[PDB]
């Protein structure tokens, strides 16, 4: 429409430090919405 | 004294102190 | 424990700078 | 002469800003700044927001 | 009714068209100046023969040795200013481009274009867009007919691009005899002769002038007993253009290219080349070329060495060792602070005035159109009332108005320039104003210029011309946080302009500048060298930016929903100063900061809003403020020597290979792939 | 690690020579083809349409 | 204390804001709608 | 329309909302014109506030219809223009970096 | 530091012109030949001022007292609070940054605290009456003084607020050669503390002597009661007489004394006018220093007023001498063409000037 395609850049995604590698894996927003769609399923099963 | 008493201000001069069946 | 002298004077000077700022 | 004087203040100018602009810097003007690899306690007594 | 409709329609759009935006003039009707030409191309493009051919046709006269600007009467009303650019430097460049109002681009046919031709165009389109005729030179290279008109049909599309649509550009066919054919060279005087101009913001706004000779006054006697050394006298004589430069002598100049002195005695001349009409009316009144520094008859003056060829209450206000007092009593024949005017009391004023008498008698089409009928009827007041007391006006309450001939003698001249001076390279003043002698910082919004190829960095040397004065100086490039703040930028984002903000003399608001990289033309390289343009909005003298720093720490115990983080402070004492305080972690959920923990010395207590985990990072986002460096170091171009070859600043990565060091790049900041295997819970 | 800093520092020699080693011999310069088609920021586009 | 004076602050500047930027909207809406809904009704009829 | 023509000059008058923070908003490409046939003021869209930071102040528009056909989400009804060219040069041209701006 | 002046004389003058202009100024010996030398309080105040108003201005006094190098910023303004120490009241507060106004870069909203009304210097109503319109003809169009609290002398607490928002790039050039058709006759008479009786009977005297005149007087009753009415008791009048047609004014205005009598206060303040009026020509004899400096800095041109022999005095002398000073202007005095009447039109040409503080 009226947008540049380096508007539309695609900007990576980082990652964990070296020295904490060992707690691999830095979780981002969208393992987080995983994490907690889970826990809140079970309660609401569990409170049933 | 009535002037004074008058609402000329808070009607008018509040302007004056600052601007069928 | 002149260690603790270190300590408290470092305590006092970082009080006379904020307290000053 | 006036003109080679001051072209001479603008030189010692010049290696200032020069190895000043190469060199390492501060670490408030970095971001990420961990407790360990910035001096101590000057978070204390410096301001921001 | 449908034809008259239809062509109802077409006058409509005819009519608005032909109008415009009002404009002042400020450039006269009397003895309007000479319309300066500047002829701009490549290195060997050919600029001397054609000005030497056009010079000869125009005024019968041939030539050798052109150098320095050649004035000629050409038409009844028109007198033009052949002046050549040697397009090697680009600060001839850039400031015959600000001064300019007819540059005729000479390119080759042969390759079409170059850079030096792209930069002078650039340069012109930012600073003001001057007229700009083309004409196509080494046409006579081409071997095949067809292949002519192919490139001469391409060459002209490629230029209306870049110029207005209607610069008809010629083409000259060739050299007969190291002058060009009589019968084009006819033509392109006829198209410079009809051509009609317009006037630009900054000439309207300053009065500036272009050097037209150049005589140094100091005794020999003193040279010899201080040694060369000492800042001498300079005489510079020449016409005017652009606004009345005030007489009051002690204003302040910018000579472009040497630095910012003030003017020590001015006093005008009746010019040497006249009209035609101020040729008749003051010849009977009392009953054609000019180019000094160059060649004419046959003779060119050196500095001194001519070579040959072979051969009232007016004054009584302003009368300043008067008092007041005695002011009024000749006239005839007190404090301000205070405000109620002396009066007298109140009895003899009552008795006074028992009556009214003296009082009684005193009591009882389109829109365009309507304003430039106002600014004229403003312009011709200006006129009649000068017309009453003509003298004493004519010299002092107007200047010196555009268009008379004026000898100028500044103090403190430094030796190198009187030294080095060749009059290849013009010299222009410009006249300043009250702002723009002052010093705070500027704040513009520039882009990179679209043509390079490089971005630009912060605190990164930029040459910049921004009103008459060139100089170099160090930018910082900022956003705002969707107007909120002033963030502090590390780049420029590569198709958009960004704010900038740069310690270097004040300009007005409002006004157009374009910023190089490198100048010297040792270090060009094919590549293209204008690298931003903008314009400056406002002026202040300190503006706070901020560089957001977040401070990372890291959590070393988790409950359900409170966690105890460590190493993002280093004492107790700090983290009291920052607690109650927002947090947030890398995976978006938040939380804030609440006790310090005592037993070890750097934790803390914060408490989430979710259960954080061990793989996280919580950080804090905080402004630092940062600040601008008062570098500015005038560009001067002609007091050195080899006249291009200014070396200013140098840059960051041109300064890691002179030092020998490398790039510092820490390892983990660059980024990776990432393959998340899908997770299952319990 | 002098090693290592003299091999990244003769690698960007060499890069650079490999860059700067566009110079033309002759003196005067040339238009890009940037400058010279004067087209900008247009999205990638299809040959099955250039035909 | 410099919290309540921080929050204090920053609230107060946000409110303005709003309400300053719903009067521009405001304006433009009433004055421009009344100058195109008359052009329009003009225009149905020639 | 704004005469019998299809296209008006103007001259920018100022700028609406330039601390509206939304980017992208219609406030914030809104611009404020003054015809120069009538003297009368009105306000122009402009496209996308890229090219809004090319129309700079006192800059001889040429306004044009705007002509959208169905209520958008968040639009400002009312504006009825839209900027196409400044000073000569063409909004679009300018944007995709054909041409640059005379002053 | 550069440019030297003598003496206290118009010292507020000669700084507001400093600041306007740009140019670096040194006043010297500032009552140094006195037995209390040195530079009075109420100075050193207003120059307090000027720094709040002000960015990236200089001022360093002499530590005797005498010499003080200003050397000009920007103006920036905007809002802020005064505290006038009790010696001059608001007026002589205001007047100069009233000369200031609409060349700033934001708004300015002042706020004044002290006395606010005084013999000497000029009034809220003065200034509301006949200094705005020279401004609001100049083409300055939103201007406004409120009055949250009225004080007197000598105790004050007295509150003003200015507010200035039209920010024109430059004053329009003035042109007024006809003497003016003067039309109504309007005024304020106000009381702090004191009788409503006697306010009007300050409008019996005012009355007493307009009396002959066909035209219509109206004079307003302001009296301040409770709570915004400030400390001190005082009574005072002002009166105005107002041209429709062109909207130009003339005023007069005065105090009641400890002790005075309403009734000769306002025969006093109608002679006053009806004198001023006489003298006049199209400006007040004080208004004129405000139309001289603006007609001085407003655009590169040609610009004209009417002026009166009564008018032409030694304080326009001083005044054209300053302006001669700092700006280099010449002003030129044709005389006027009726044999009946003796005026001069000065004409000055502007310079060229702008707001170089703004924003786009
Ligand atoms: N074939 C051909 N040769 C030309 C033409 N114009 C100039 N030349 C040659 O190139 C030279 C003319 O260019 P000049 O005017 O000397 O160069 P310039 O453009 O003035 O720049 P400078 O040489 O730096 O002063 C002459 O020696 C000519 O032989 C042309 O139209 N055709």
């Amino acid at each position: 429409k009226l947008v540049h395609d380096v508007q539309k850049k695609q900007h990576r995604e980082r990652s964990q430090l070296t020295s904490r590698s060992r707690y691999g894996f830095l979780e981002k927003h969208k393992d987080y919405v995983k994490r907690a769609q889970d826990f809140h399923r079970k309660q609401s099963t569990l409170k049933v | 004294g009535p002037s004074d008493v008058y609402v000329p201000p808070s009607k008018k001069t509040q302007k004056l102190l600052r601007s069928n069946l | 424990h002149t260690l603790a002298n270190n300590v408290e004077s470092k305590l006092r000077d970082d009080l006379e700078r904020l307290k000053k700022i | 002469s006036s003109f080679e004087k001051q072209q001479i203040e603008i030189r010692k100018q010049i290696e200032q800003l020069e190895n000043e602009a190469v060199a390492e810097k501060k670490w408030s003007l970095k971001g990420e700044v961990k407790a360990k690899d910035r001096p101590e306690d000057a978070l204390l007594t410096e301001e921001l927001e | 009714p449908g034809k008259m409709a239809r062509t109802m329609q077409r006058s409509s759009d005819v009519n608005e068209r032909k109008l415009h935006v009002p404009m002042v003039d400020r450039t006269p009707e009397d003895d309007p100046p000479p319309f300066i030409v500047a002829v701009v191309g490549p290195p060997g493009t050919g600029k001397t023969t054609l000005i030497r051919s056009l010079v000869r046709r125009m005024t019968k006269s041939t030539l050798n040795d052109i150098q320095g600007p050649i004035t000629v009467v050409s038409g009844k009303h028109r007198r033009l200013t052949f002046l050549e650019c040697p397009a090697d430097d680009l600060n001839a460049m850039i400031d015959i481009a600000k001064i300019a109002d007819l540059v005729l681009l000479l390119i080759d046919g042969n390759f079409g274009f170059e850079m030096e031709t792209m930069e002078f165009l650039n340069i012109a389109q930012h600073h003001g867009m001057p007229r700009v005729l083309g004409v196509a030179t080494h046409l006579d290279l081409f071997k095949s007919q067809s292949t002519l008109r192919a490139s001469k049909k391409r060459l002209k599309h490629r230029f209306w691009t870049e110029v207005y649509q209607g610069a008809k550009l010629f083409y000259l066919s060739g050299v007969i005899n190291g002058r060009y054919p009589d019968r084009e060279i006819l033509n392109l005087s006829r198209f410079i002769s009809v051509m009609k101009f317009r006037p630009l913001k900054w000439r309207n706004e300053h009065p500036y002038m272009l050097a037209d000779r150049f005589t140094d006054l100091t005794h020999p006697e003193l040279i010899e007993t201080q040694g060369l050394q000492i800042d001498r006298k300079v005489a510079i004589y020449g016409y005017l253009h652009g606004t009345p430069l005030p007489s009051a002598p002690g204003t302040r100049v910018h000579i472009a290219g040497v630095g910012d002195f003030s003017v020590a005695q001015i006093e005008k001349l009746p010019d040497p080349c006249p009209t035609p009409f101020y040729q008749q009316k003051l010849d009977d009144f009392e009953r054609l070329i000019y180019a000094p520094m160059s060649d004419v008859g046959g003779v060119l003056m050196d500095k001194d060495a001519v070579y040959i060829d072979i051969g009232n209450i007016g004054k009584l206000i302003y009368m300043d060792n008067i008092s007041p007092e005695e002011c009024i009593r000749r006239w005839r024949g007190v404090d301000l602070e205070k405000f109620v005017p002396y009066f007298d009391t109140f009895e003899k004023l009552a008795k006074k005035w028992k009556s009214v008498d003296a009082i009684k008698e005193r009591f009882l089409d389109t829109w365009y159109e309507l304003q430039k009928a106002k600014i004229s009827k403003q312009l011709e007041i200006n006129n009649i009332e000068y017309q009453e007391m003509t003298p004493e006006q004519r010299q002092r309450i107007e200047g010196f108005k555009a268009g008379s001939y004026v000898r100028i003698v500044f103090e403190k001249v430094p030796m190198e320039f009187v030294k080095n001076f060749n009059p290849k390279f013009p010299i222009v003043m410009g006249g300043l104003l009250p702002t723009e002698i002052k010093f705070g910082i500027v704040k513009a919004r520039l882009r990179r210029h679209r043509w390079h190829k490089k971005i630009l960095k912060t605190n990164d040397p930029l040459v910049l011309s921004l009103g008459w004065r060139r100089f170099q100086t160090l930018p910082i490039y900022t956003t705002t946080d969707s107007r909120t703040r002033t963030r502090m930028l590390k780049y420029t984002p590569e198709h958009t302009y960004c704010n900038a903000a740069f310690y270097g003399p004040l300009c007005s608001p409002n006004t157009p500048f374009c910023g190089v990289q490198i100048v010297a033309n040792s270090d060009t390289g094919n590549g293209f060298r204008i690298a931003a343009t903008g314009i400056v909005e406002e002026i202040d003298v300190n503006i706070e930016i901020v560089k957001k720093l977040k401070l990372v720490g890291f959590p070393y115990k988790i409950f359900k929903n409170t966690a105890f983080i460590k190493d993002m402070f280093s004492s107790a004492m700090e983290v009291a100063r920052f607690e109650g305080a927002q947090i947030k972690t890398v995976s978006g959920i938040r939380g804030e900061i609440k006790r310090a923990l005592s037993k070890p010395e750097g934790h803390y207590r914060a408490a989430f809003e979710d259960k954080i985990l061990m793989s996280d990072i919580v950080i804090l986002r905080s402004w630092y403020p940062v600040r601008v460096k008062k570098f500015y170091n005038p560009v001067t171009s002609l007091l050195l020597k080899e006249k291009t070859e200014w070396k200013g600043l140098r840059l960051t990565g041109q300064i890691r290979a002179a030092m020998n060091l490398e790039t510092p790049s820490n390892p983990d900041s660059a980024y990776h792939k990432i393959e998340r295997v899908e997770r299952h819970f319990n | 690690k002098e090693a290592h800093k003299n091999a990244v520092i003769a690698a960007r020699e060499g890069k650079l020579a490999e860059l700067a080693e566009n110079v033309s011999g002759d003196g005067k310069r040339a238009i890009n083809y940037q400058i010279l088609k004067n087209k900008g920021l247009t999205p990638k586009r299809n040959k099955d349409n250039r035909n | 204390f410099e919290a309540r004076q921080r929050i204090e602050e920053k609230n107060k500047e946000s409110s303005d804001y709003h309400a300053k930027m719903a009067h521009i909207v405001n304006t433009i809406n009433t004055e421009e709608g009344a100058e195109k809904n008359k052009y329009e009704r003009e225009r149905k009829l020639r | 329309p704004f005469g019998g023509s299809s296209h008006a000059k103007g001259i920018v008058l100022e700028k609406l909302g330039i601390e509206s923070k939304q980017p992208n908003s219609a406030i914030r490409k809104c611009v404020r014109v003054q015809l120069i046939k009538n003297g009368k003021k009105v306000t122009a869209f402009v496209p996308n506030d890229g090219c809004l930071n090319f129309v700079d102040e006192n800059d001889e528009v040429l306004l044009a219809g705007f002509g959208r056909k169905g209520k958008a989400k968040g639009d400002i009804p009312g504006v009825r223009f839209k900027v196409v060219k400044v000073s000569g040069v063409s909004l679009l041209a300018l944007w995709k970096e054909k041409k640059e701006k005379p002053r | 530091k550069y440019t030297t002046f003598q003496g206290s004389q118009n010292f507020r003058l000669r700084i507001v012109l400093a600041t306007l202009s740009g140019k670096p100024i040194k006043i010297e010996k500032i009552r140094s030949g006195d037995l209390n030398p040195g530079l009075k309080d109420y100075e050193v105040s207003f120059l307090r001022l000027i720094e709040s108003v002000t960015n990236g201005s200089v001022i360093e006094i002499s530590y005797t007292g005498t010499t003080v190098i200003y050397r000009p910023g920007i103006i920036v303004g905007g809002a802020s609070t005064h505290i006038c120490p009790s010696s001059k009241p608001v007026g002589y507060f205001v007047e100069p940054m009233l000369y200031l106004a609409p060349f700033s870069k934001k708004k300015f909203s002042i706020l004044f605290k002290g006395i606010t009304a005084s013999h000497n210097d000029a009034g809220i109503e003065a200034i509301k009456w006949g200094l705005m319109p020279v401004m609001e003809k100049f083409g300055v169009r939103e201007c406004a003084l409120h009055t949250l609290k009225r004080g007197s002398p000598p105790l004050g607490g007295g509150e003003v607020h200015l507010v200035v928002d039209s920010l024109i790039a430059q004053p329009i050039t003035m042109h007024e050669i006809d003497r003016p058709i003067i039309s109504s006759i309007t005024g304020v008479a106000y009381s702090t503390r004191v009788s409503p009786s006697l306010v009007n009977r300050m409008i019996d005297g005012a009355k007493k002597v307009l009396k002959n005149l066909q035209c219509e007087v109206n004079i307003t009753a302001d009296v301040w009661r409770g709570e915004n009415s400030g400390k001190s008791p005082g009574w005072g009048i002002t009166l105005v007489a107002q041209s429709k047609q062109k909207g130009w004014s003339y005023f007069a205005e005065d105090i009641g004394d400890a002790g005075s009598i309403p009734e000769e206060l306002g025969e006093k303040v109608a002679c006053q006018l009806l004198e001023e009026i006489s003298k006049s020509a199209a400006v007040g004899r004080n208004q004129l220093p405000l139309a001289i400096v603006y007609m001085v800095i407003g655009k590169e041109d040609i610009g004209r007023l009417r002026i009166n022999k009564e008018q032409i005095d030694e304080r326009f002398i001083i005044l054209l001498r300053d302006i001669k000073k700092i700006f280099n202007t010449e002003v030129f005095l044709k005389p006027v063409d009726e044999a009946d009447n003796e005026d001069m039109i000065a004409t000055i040409k502007g310079i060229g000037f702008t707001n170089t503080s703004k924003k786009i």
